[PDB]
């Protein structure tokens, strides 16, 4: 898990 | 017998049209990075034939640049601010490489 933000 | 003629890397400009765009960005200044020690905004998830994947974003691909925002050494939140808008259309340069 290395912060990925879904757009 | 011998490779043919590749890019290994290049620059390029992408429109997209959207009601999301179709992609994750991952990393930033300040975020645990994707790949390797580079800290930019990449691309790590394209849905699957959305806006983005008609653009031609490809998964890995390095935000340098959205809307004529400079996106090169910027936090996450920068790119997702400069992305949650888009009213309409996207314009982003892009680092590809392979």
């Amino acid at each position: 898990h290395t912060n990925e933000t879904s757009l | 017998l011998i490779e043919p003629a590749r890019i290994e890397e290049e620059e390029l400009t992408l429109t997209i049209l959207r009601g999301g765009l179709g992609i994750s960005i991952a990393g930033g200044k300040g975020s645990t990075p994707y790949k390797g020690d580079d800290e930019g905004i990449f691309i790590s998830r394209v849905s699957e034939e959305g806006p983005a994947a008609r653009a031609g974003v490809r998964v890995g691909d390095k935000l340098l640049e959205v809307n004529g925002v400079a996106l090169q050494g910027a936090e996450h939140h920068e790119a997702v601010e400069a992305l949650r808008g888009a009213g309409t259309a996207v314009q982003m340069r892009v680092w590809r490489e392979r």
